[PDB]
């Protein structure tokens, strides 16, 4: 199902602030 | 490639943001050909190849943080832009960030204040691809997917690797992963898509932009 197929996103500590 | 204002370029960038807003809101995706120009794009490609040859790429993972090669067959590296040998990748990210910033407030009701690092990816031939999926099916914060393709003189009849998009229309949009092409699309369930099996080394960079209110739900 689509729930298990999504590409991994690193958690928010790795986000780049704009 | 001057990685660091011409009047015609500044006016063009306004036109591009207007196109992106209209195309995303109308059709859910937007293609920009020749985004950086061949000189700058070649530098991006050279830095991606150098990273790949240096042995730092891992396997692409799924939302459970596991890899299944038959589902997703790429090798990836997360690049912030300040690593040695990555100035052209940083330049690409700055150009995309500027484009998105010019669209802010006009992309649905999203408020875009952050994004992922660059996801540099290689499908290393061998018929590897990514079966049909949704980038953000469960409110993980991602609102716009941006892909930048790096494959010169690519022939999809021979080498496959097209991105097939199914805009939430009764039709497939088949997109060639051609050098210096930028692709933007809504990350949520509006846009199922698949990377068809690639028969040659296929390179691309992805940036996912977040909607601040939704992205908060992921904090830990
Ligand atoms: O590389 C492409 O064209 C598409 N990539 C993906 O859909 C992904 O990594 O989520
Ligand atoms: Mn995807």
């Amino acid at each position: 199902d689509y729930d298990d197929l999504a590409p991994f996103v690193p958690p928010p500590s790795f986000d780049n602030r704009l | 490639c001057d990685k660091t204002e011409k009047t015609w370029q500044l006016q063009k960038n306004e036109r591009l943001s207007n196109m992106v807003v209209n195309q995303l809101n109308t059709n859910g995706f937007c293609i920009i050909n020749n985004f950086l120009g061949s000189s700058c794009s070649t530098e991006v490609l050279q830095q991606v190849l150098n990273l790949y040859q240096s042995g730092v790429f891992s396997n692409g993972q799924l939302a459970r943080n596991v890899s299944v090669n038959r589902i997703r067959g790429d090798k990836i590296a997360w690049i912030g832009g300040d690593e040695r040998g990555c100035e052209a990748i940083k330049y690409l990210s700055s150009c995309v960030d500027s484009l998105i910033s010019r669209c802010n407030g006009r992309l649905g009701n999203y408020m875009i204040t952050g994004r992922t690092k660059c996801m540099v990816a290689c499908y290393p031939g061998s018929g590897l691809g990514y079966i049909r999926h949704i980038d953000n099916p469960n409110r993980d914060g991602r609102c716009v997917t941006v892909l930048y393709y790096l494959n010169p003189n690519w022939n999809s009849q021979d080498c496959g690797g097209q991105l097939w998009l199914y805009p939430n229309e009764n039709k497939v949009v088949k997109i060639d992963p051609i050098f210096d092409r930028l692709l933007l699309f809504w990350s949520d369930r509006r846009n199922p898509h698949e990377v068809k099996p690639a028969y040659a080394m296929r390179y691309a960079i992805t940036l996912w932009y977040f909607d601040e209110k939704e992205r908060a739900l992921s904090s830990q």
